RNA sequence: CUGGAGCGUCGGGCCCAUACCCGGCCGUCGCCGGCAGUCGAGAGUGGACGGGAGCGGCGGGGGCGGCGCGCGCGCGCGCCCGCCCCCGGAGCCCCGCGGACGCUACGCCGCGACGAGUAGGAGGGCCGCUGCGGUGAGCCUUGAAGCCUAGGGCGCGGGCCCG
RNA sequence: UACCCACCCGACCCGUCUUGAAACACGGACCAAGGAGUCUAACACGUGCGCGAGUCGGGGGCUCGCACGAAAGCCGCCGUG
RNA sequence: AGAGGGCGUGAAACCGUUAAGAGGUAAACGGGUGGGGUCCGCGCAGUCCGCCCGGAGGAUUCAACCCGGCGGCGGGUCCGGCCGUGUCGGCGGCCCGGCGGAUCUUUCCCGCGCGGGGGACCGUCCCCCGACCGGCGACCGGCCGCCGCCGGGCGCAUUUCCA
């Protein structure tokens, strides 16, 4: 009995020091692809434009997918028709930001709201520190902390998604689940800008600090961050 | 040397001050005493600035340290010496104050009880 | 039963005494003066009770017999202590314990016995 | 002024009821006034039905 | 600078029953204590019930218990009710039943027991099925109340046709201005 | 009691859950059920609908006592007589069919709402419903007249 | 105030709200919340009990992996056979044999989340006044109510408590 | 924390009617004491408790000089409604 | 008599003077400090206490153990009895068990078809004993196991007290 127990109960106690390795090593490959198409990815559109530039020639690469959208005006004082995409965008708060999938659907919603957003095409170290250092999730409809990754893996491991790594495929490449990857997400608070804006009222393009900056969103949030 | 506490925590208050109503300043037939402001146009109440605050909730005192003695001891008003054999087992959290009107032999009665079996007591060198 | 007692008991009784944010239990053993199911003398039917000896010195330990209560005499047995600190709370134990009596107040029948017998000494300098 | 589903209700106090109520705290020892009364014709009348004819 | 209507966020479920009847503040008690555990839903619903109105937890007639449990699958079962049952004065042949109530009237009670059925109570049940296995939920009807006719849209609206309350009925209590088309018009 | 009236509630309270635009006035609308046709209309027409005017016919001094007529649905006579008549009988083997005096239980009319039982009886009533008949009729037993 | 402290177009740098971030603390709502005495952390069963046998196993995917493996099954001891034994004692991070100090079961505890307000509602008021039924071996000529106090305090505060 | 005093920043007098009051609108010298949503009938919904195809309440009766009592108890009344 | 003939108490406005501090933007107010006072805690070291332990001093009887007694607790054999739940048997209370029923007989009795009474029936509630089962806080008796108190034994490397 003790010692048919004893034994019977160290077994599931090892065949777990097998399991959180066997889960462990898994992320540790994963995170490896995670480099190889996260550099394979830049090359060959690098690789392309050299390519083209040898003939008399020419790209165009691929329109962006993802732009992650801060608002940057606040919540008095405001259209309806614009009120509602800005609660559909999660974007409540005055100056916090959501990770949107562009798409004719979503990138027409925000022509609608210009005047109120800055959106951008972020990249890697973008989505890095803020999945990171500004990233709690929604768990049993919480704005809960993202500190272990048995948190993703508890809402999101049906979708071959089991670790803070695989979350950020899933918001570049958008993937299969972007929607819900971006929907434990939890709309990211983001602090004041430091150093300052430039003019909340008016267009990027005429020195403001309204919707669309291409790319540029990345000053953007080093400074939100 | 006296009755030291279980624990003695940093007691911190939110605000030290008391509470005034609006114009018991200028009126002596105000009291200091709160009472809520509900004028059309008073400054007050509309929380117009430099003016006096209003006492409202989130602006009140820790659940650990609520309530409670600079000491440590809140009080308990013990009445006569049966009430004080209450505290026998609470007696390093909490303390004995002994009522304004118990009459001076008793009153006597009751702090050697309490020395007795330790329990402070606020006012134990009062009547006299 | 014992549950139910306890609704009716809960408020309105004349040994509770609720002021200046405490409530409490002037009844006749609980140890520790609660208002409790666990820490209450009567409700139940079995209790432990540690109080004072008449003499001055010592520690009566009081247990209900449940032999027959509604028999409030007999129904309810007594023992004085007079030992020297830490056989008399050894006996307190060994009483309740290993005598699967109410192994709840436990710690809180020493507790009591323990402040009993301070009160009972040298008083001060 | 009705507001919102009631009854019409024509209660009839436009008169005066105030002037003109009479409260009963005379019920009790009436009672009791009448107690003595079927008390003592009986006793009066020895034996007859107490009851009457 | 957060941009919600607070309007009807707090809910207004009852979350302990009103009454002070230690009864069921005991039996409620009893079942904060199983609804927690179990995975069974039935407790969960007893509880949400032991907790509602008078009003709002109609009485169950005997009758109605029976054809509830004469359909084909529920024999052997026990019937159950957070409520009262009572009689049918018609009906007759009573089956041998099995019941939990808060209460039966007494001549339900009698009935019940001379066909060889047995009543529970709602502490009973938690030791014969406390995960509810082999039970019937039953409740009475609570669009029954006399109350529930006088709900609706109005009388006097068109062809929706609704109890007014009229102190006392007859025929001058409202047949006119409204009800025969000879006299105004009519809805 | 005062204790747990609202009015407890509205010290400090200015206008007294009553409204300081509009006041509580005297008596704004009038007195009493007053201005139905004129400008109560809306309740009285879409709330009480048919309350303006006459109709019918008068019968004019009227006494209940005249026309009263208690009604019984069979139903329930197996209430009526004692449980223990219909135990006795169901059974009995001579066609006994004990008699119901829906009289003596106080209701001038029976009528045809329910089942009935298959048990033969005798109702002996006044102001019979035609259904009442057939049921018992097509049942077995009888239908018998009192004045 | 004047190659300006004027006016165009522009830089950096800095300053500041009750705005955002992090933290602190006090409200409320929700969590089908946990907690009325129990194992267990992307939990992915557990247990009889038999017959047979043992170093067997379950000799499956650059999957990168998820469900099966390298802290043990069997073993150290008693000596190929037995065992693999009892918590009134394993010595305990799991303990299902009995359970907080904690469990006023309308008590307490963790999460998150949120708390501009006239009229009005609603709730909560060991907030306040006077009356009675209970109850407090309440208090009191060793001094009550009121009254008075630049006498210590407590509540967010109604007030409350103390000199 | 409170008294006086000192400084720095803030700062219009409340109440009210009012689209808008510090109002070059009205009430208001100061203080004590008194002072304004009450009772009843009738509805209605909401809720609490009893019993449940019933259930009641009187008004009557039977049981008190009441100390408590002008109470409580009980009645094929109990259903004449 | 700081109860003096409009006298218990004896507030505020208000005024009476004593002390302190201030004082050209009327006072008065909010936030923040600073100085000073009246008082209030202290300290003529506040070094705060509580375990356990080691050491060195000093002092009573024990604790560990049995044995006599007393009192609990728990266990069961339900052993024996008493108790009550569900079932069965007795048709045994049934008339020595009642009450309810418009059940039935005027085969009965009394009084005038009716009333009262008696007799038959069903539903209910009691005895006998026998059997099963919840064997239930409802005990009570023995046997047990454990605890506590009292009294005996145990004189001291023990077990207490004190510094
Ligand atoms: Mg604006
Ligand atoms: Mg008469
Ligand atoms: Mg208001
Ligand atoms: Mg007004
Ligand atoms: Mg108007
Ligand atoms: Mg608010
Ligand atoms: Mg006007
Ligand atoms: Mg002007
Ligand atoms: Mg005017
Ligand atoms: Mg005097
Ligand atoms: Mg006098
Ligand atoms: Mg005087
Ligand atoms: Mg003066
Ligand atoms: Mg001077």
């Amino acid at each position: 009995n003790f010692a048919e127990l004893k034994i019977k109960r160290l077994r599931k106690k090892f065949a777990q020091k097998m399991l959180r390795k066997a889960r462990r090593k898994l992320i540790y490959e994963k995170a490896k692809h995670y480099h190889k198409e996260y550099r394979q990815m830049y090359r060959t559109e690098i690789r392309m434009a050299r390519m083209a530039r040898k003939a008399g020639n020419f790209y165009v690469p691929a329109e962006p997918k993802l732009a992650f959208v801060i608002r940057i005006r606040g919540i008095n004082g405001v259209s309806p028709k614009v009120r509602k995409v800005l609660q559909l965008l999660r974007l409540r708060q005055i100056f916090n930001g959501t990770f949107v999938k562009l798409n004719k659907a979503s990138i027409n919603m925000l022509r609608i709201v210009e005047p109120y957003i800055a959106w951008g095409y972020p990249n890697l170290k973008s989505v890095n520190e803020l999945i990171y250092k500004r990233g709690y999730g929604k768990i049993n409809k919480k704005r809960i902390a993202l500190t272990d990754n048995a948190l993703i893996a508890r809402s999101l491991g049906k979708y071959g998604i089991i670790c803070m790594e695989d979350l950020i495929h899933e918001i570049y490449t958008v993937g299969k689940r972007f929607k819900e990857a971006n929907n434990f997400l939890w709309p990211f608070k983001l602090s004041s800008p430091r150093g300052g804006m430039k003019k909340k009222t008016t267009h990027f393009v005429e020195g403001g600090d309204a919707g669309n900056r291409e790319d540029q969103i990345n000053r953007l949030i080093r400074r939100m961050n | 040397a006296a009755l030291r506490p279980l624990v003695k925590p940093k007691i911190v208050k939110k605000r030290t001050k008391k509470f005034i109503r609006h114009q018991s300043d200028r009126y002596v037939k105000i009291k200091r005493n709160w009472r809520k402001p509900r004028g059309i146009d008073n400054r007050v109440r509309r929380r117009f600035k430099g003016q006096i605050l209003m006492p409202n909730i989130g602006y009140g005192s820790n659940k650990k340290t609520k309530h409670m003695l600079p000491s440590g001891f809140r009080k308990f008003l013990v009445h006569n010496v049966k009430e004080l054999e209450v505290l026998l087992m609470c007696n390093k959290s909490y303390c004995a104050e002994i009522a304004h009107n118990v009459s001076s032999k008793n009153r006597k009665a009751i702090v050697e009880r309490a020395a007795q079996l330790a329990i402070r007591v606020t006012n134990p060198n009062a009547r006299l | 039963s014992a549950h139910l007692q306890w609704m009716v008991v809960r408020n309105c009784s004349s040994f509770l005494i609720k002021r200046n944010k405490q409530t409490y239990s002037t009844e006749p053993n609980n140890l520790k003066a609660r208002n409790s199911f666990r820490y209450n003398g009567l409700i139940h039917h079995k209790t432990v009770g540690v109080e004072p000896a008449a003499d001055g010195k010592g520690v009566v330990v009081v247990i209900k017999r449940r032999s027959g209560q509604r028999k409030p005499a007999t129904s309810y047995v007594r023992t004085t202590i007079n030992k020297n600190a830490r056989a008399t709370l050894s006996s307190i134990r060994h009483m309740i314990r290993k005598n699967k009596y109410r192994p709840d107040l436990r710690m809180a029948a020493i507790r009591r016995a323990s402040a009993i017998l301070r009160s009972q000494k040298p008083v001060m300098v | 002024a009705p507001s919102r589903n009631g009854m019409i209700l024509k209660p009839h106090f436009h008169k005066d009821w105030q002037r003109r109520v009479a409260t009963w705290f005379n019920q009790p020892a009436r009672k009791i006034r009448r107690r003595k009364a079927r008390q003592a014709k009986a006793r009066r009348i020895a034996p007859r039905p107490a009851s009457g004819p | 600078g957060v941009d919600i209507r607070h309007n009807k966020d707090r809910k207004v479920r009852r979350k302990e029953p009103k009454s002070q009847d230690i009864y069921l503040r005991l039996l409620v008690k009893l079942y904060r204590f199983l609804a927690r555990r179990t995975n069974s839903t039935f407790n969960q619903v007893v509880l949400k019930r032991l907790f509602m109105s008078r009003t709002n937890r109609p009485p169950l007639s005997l009758s109605r218990m029976i054809r509830k449990m004469k359909l084909p699958g529920r024999e052997g079962k026990t019937a159950v009710v957070v409520g009262t049952i009572t009689d049918d004065v018609r009906v007759q042949e009573v089956p041998k039943l099995k019941v939990c109530a808060l209460r039966v009237s007494s001549r339900a009670r009698s009935r019940i027991l001379k066909a060889g059925g047995k009543i529970l109570t709602f502490d009973q049940l938690a030791l014969d099925s406390p995960k509810g296995c082999g039970t019937v939920l039953l409740s009475g009807p609570r669009k029954g109340r006399e109350v529930y006719r006088h709900f609706g849209k109005a009388p006097g609206t068109p062809h929706s046709h609704t109890k007014p309350y009229v102190r006392s009925k007859g025929r001058k209590f409202e047949r006119a201005r409204g009800r025969r088309a000879s006299r105004g018009y009519k809805n | 009691p005062s204790r747990l009236r609202k009015t407890r509630k509205l010290r400090g309270h200015v206008s007294h859950g009553h409204g300081r635009i509009g006041k509580h006035r005297k008596h704004p609308g009038g007195r009493g059920n007053a201005g139905g046709m004129h400008h109560h209309r809306i309740n009285f027409d879409k709330y009480h609908p048919g309350y303006f005017g006459k109709v019918g016919m008068r019968h004019y001094h009227l006494k209940r006592n005249q026309s009263f007529c208690p009604t019984v649905n069979l139903d329930k006579l197996w209430t009526l007589v004692s449980e223990q008549t219909r135990i006795n009988a169901a059974k009995n083997k001579t066609g006994a069919a004990p008699i119901i005096d829906v009289v003596r239980s106080g209701y001038y009319k029976v009528l045809g709402k329910g089942k009935l039982p298959k048990q033969p009886v005798i109702v002996k009533a006044k102001f019979f419903s035609r259904r009442a008949e057939e049921k018992i009729k097509g049942v077995g037993g009888a239908c018998v007249l009192v004045a």
